[PDB]
């Protein structure tokens, strides 16, 4: 099968970073755009940006750009997101959802299980 | 970017009713006709899981009780019969364009 498994929970301070992991079985990620969704507690789904790993190129939207780094290791099929400079308005779930032509060509078929941080002292 | 607009915010119903929501879009969606608005069920505690793509088009293994119509900027999600496993928060999305977008979520409830 299609699967997305996503890094475990993130409990941390303000100003701090996290680095999240995407790793997909059953496609290669070259295949596929690498979306990242943003999702805070009790609230809707924010896209926030996506990487082509077949060449490295990212997209954010502009309110993420500087806070948000995407990237992707294709050796061992994953996907990242760096998040910096954390604030409380970082607390959230974050999915990767891969789109692409033989995976999920329509919408985001597949999503992984999503990653919680949690910024506070 | 184009906002999606979901209503309601919140809708309870009795199990075996009918429920529908609206998902409406500040600008078409279409490409050729066809509306590139897509609905995802997510269910307490977990990921979004595809619905409908395209407007109307069930992924499959989504049983028939759920259907969806529209195009340019007027969609609806139905579900009927309503069945224990459906409480969720429903979402539409659009991919006409970037960046991608989600409307702000009908949650459904079971009285």
């Amino acid at each position: 099968e299609v699967q997305l498994q996503q890094s475990g929970a993130e409990l941390v301070e303000p100003g701090a970073s996290v680095k999240l992991s995407c790793t997909a079985s059953g496609f290669n990620i070259k295949d596929t755009y690498m979306h990242w969704v943003k999702q805070r507690p009790e609230q809707g789904l924010e896209w926030i940006g996506r990487i082509d790993p077949a060449n490295g190129n990212s997209k954010y939207v502009p309110k993420f750009q500087g806070k948000a780094t995407i990237t992707a290791d294709t050796s061992s099929n994953t996907a990242y997101l760096q998040l910096t400079s954390l604030t409380s308005e970082d607390t959230a779930v974050y999915y990767c959802a891969p789109f692409g032509y033989y995976v999920s060509d329509y919408a985001m078929a597949y999503w992984g299980q999503g990653t919680s941080v949690t910024v506070s002292s | 970017d184009i906002v999606l607009t979901q209503s309601p915010a919140s809708l309870a119903v009795s199990l075996g009713q009918r429920a529908t929501m609206s998902c409406r879009a500040g600008e078409s969606v279409d490409i050729f006709g066809v509306g590139f608005l897509h609905w995802y069920q997510q269910k307490p505690g977990q990921p979004p899981k595809l619905l409908i793509y395209r407007a109307s088009n069930l992924e499959s293994g989504i049983p028939v009780r759920f259907s969806g119509t529209g195009s340019r900027t007027d969609f609806t999600l139905i579900i009927d019969p309503v069945e224990a496993d459906d409480v969720a928060t429903y979402y539409c999305q659009q991919t006409n364009e970037d960046p991608y977008t989600f409307g702000g979520g009908t949650k459904l409830e079971i009285k």
